[PDB]
């Protein structure tokens, strides 16, 4: 998930999004998507984690 | 022959000692935080570090 989190981040820029709503199921899923959560630090996304 | 095991104090090591202490019956007293997965059916452990 160092590569899968960069692949999901390429689809939220090819589709030109600004507000995503990342939904996981268990607490390990934050580690599986930590390259997507750190994205508003440099890009123009707006995360709402549920 | 012991009565309690006071933790190896690390997330990769405490999960291995917890499943031993759950098996043999002896309590396992933890003093640090540990990622406890949702389907870990263990009962012989306490954690004194604040959740």
């Amino acid at each position: 998930f160092s590569s899968l989190s960069r692949a999901i981040l390429d689809l939220v820029q090819f589709f030109k999004w600004k507000t995503v709503t990342v939904v996981y199921d268990d607490s390990t899923g934050l580690i599986r998507l930590q390259e997507l959560i750190k994205a508003p630090s440099r890009y123009n996304l707006r995360l709402k984690i549920r | 022959g012991v009565a309690a095991i006071f933790g190896p104090s690390h997330s990769s090591s405490a999960n291995a000692v917890q499943s031993i202490c759950n098996a043999l019956g002896v309590p396992h007293i933890q003093t640090r935080w540990k990622h406890q997965v949702s389907d870990n059916k263990d009962s012989f452990y306490v954690s004194l570090y604040p959740d």
